[PDB]
């Protein structure tokens, strides 16, 4: 996911070289990954597709408090309780 | 001695005709719970000591325990607010009366007001 603001939390661009083989035997990286993709991605992502199909029966909001400005202990008076514990 | 001798005080008068003029306790006061609590003590201690069952024996004794130390300290919270009051009274009418001793002081913001920092380190 990127559920998060990119400007706040920068990340340069990637750039990733293409594979460009230079021998004749294989990879066992590359047929790991198969491995990988085939036995333990797939199985979650179709987890996680329900679960999200589930979450979207039913979906509610939740808020940001806005907290209002109120003047400070530079504009209270001295032994002024009340300001000062705004403040 | 502060009040005695405070003028128009009637000697040996547990409460005056002025102190009628002040909410009376009211009757679940934690005080006069307290005070029913202390009465309920005494009679389980005079059950204690005279070798009766503690929680079960002289119910009316108890009760006449209780309700003997609710009614004391009822007349005794209510001298004690009437007190509390004159004071009150007494204490504001001399403020008034003397300004010059109890002068307003300038008010001045924290923003104005300079105070020595002292750092922890
Ligand atoms: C069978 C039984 C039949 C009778 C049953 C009860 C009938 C009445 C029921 C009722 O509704 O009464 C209304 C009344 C409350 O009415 P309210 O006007 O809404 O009062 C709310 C606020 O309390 C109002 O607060 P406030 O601002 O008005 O002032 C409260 C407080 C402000 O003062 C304090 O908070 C200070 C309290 C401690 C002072 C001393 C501390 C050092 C010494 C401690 C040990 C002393 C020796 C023991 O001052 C007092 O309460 C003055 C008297 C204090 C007596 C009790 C505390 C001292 C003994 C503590 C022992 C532990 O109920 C009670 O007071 C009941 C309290 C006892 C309940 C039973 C269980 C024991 C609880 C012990 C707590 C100890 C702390
Ligand atoms: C609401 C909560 C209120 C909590 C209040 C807490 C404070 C209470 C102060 C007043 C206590 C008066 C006690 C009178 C003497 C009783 C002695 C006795 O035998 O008792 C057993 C007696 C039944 O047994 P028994 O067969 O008749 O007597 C056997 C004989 O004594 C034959 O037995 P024995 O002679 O073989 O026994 C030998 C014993 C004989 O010696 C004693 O038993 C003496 C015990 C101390 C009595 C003097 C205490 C004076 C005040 C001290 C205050 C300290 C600070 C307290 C702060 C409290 C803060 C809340 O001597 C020894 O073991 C020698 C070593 C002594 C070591 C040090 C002991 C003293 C420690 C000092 C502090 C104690 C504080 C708690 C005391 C609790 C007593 C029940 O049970 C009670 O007395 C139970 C009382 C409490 C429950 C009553 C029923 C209530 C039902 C409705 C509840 C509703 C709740 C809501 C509404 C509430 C409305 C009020
Ligand atoms: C635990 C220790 C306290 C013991 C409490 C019992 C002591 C005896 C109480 C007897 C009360 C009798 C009251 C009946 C009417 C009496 C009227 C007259 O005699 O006294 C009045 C009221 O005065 C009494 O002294 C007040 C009685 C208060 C009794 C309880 C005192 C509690 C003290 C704090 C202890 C904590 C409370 C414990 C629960 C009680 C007016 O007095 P007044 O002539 O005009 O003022 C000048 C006299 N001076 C010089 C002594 C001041």
């Amino acid at each position: 996911p990127d559920s998060w603001d990119k400007d706040v939390y920068p990340e340069p661009p990637r750039r990733t070289p293409a594979p460009a083989p230079q021998t004749s035997l294989p990879n066992p990286v590359t047929y790991l990954t198969k491995i990988f993709d085939l036995l333990v991605d797939r199985p979650v992502t179709l987890a996680r597709e329900f679960i999200e199909q589930q979450h979207a029966k039913n979906r509610y909001y939740y808020y940001h408090r806005e907290f209002r400005r109120v003047p400070d202990i530079t504009e209270c008076e001295e032994k002024d309780i009340l300001c000062m514990f705004e403040a | 001695t502060m009040m005695s001798g405070r003028p128009g005080r009637v000697p040996l008068q547990f409460l005056p005709n002025e102190a009628r003029s002040l909410p009376p306790p009211k009757l679940t006061d934690p005080r006069l719970v307290y005070m029913g609590f202390l009465g309920y003590c005494s009679g389980l201690i005079d059950n204690a000591i005279r070798r009766r069952p503690v929680v079960s024996a002289g119910l009316h004794r108890q009760l006449l325990y209780v309700t003997s130390f609710v009614f004391f300290g009822y007349y005794l919270l209510k001298r004690q607010d009437y007190m509390y009051a004159l004071r009150d009274h007494d204490m504001f009418a001399y403020v008034k009366s003397h300004p010059e001793d109890f002068p307003e002081k300038d008010k001045k913001t924290y923003g104005e007001i300079l105070e020595e920092f002292h750092p922890v380190r």
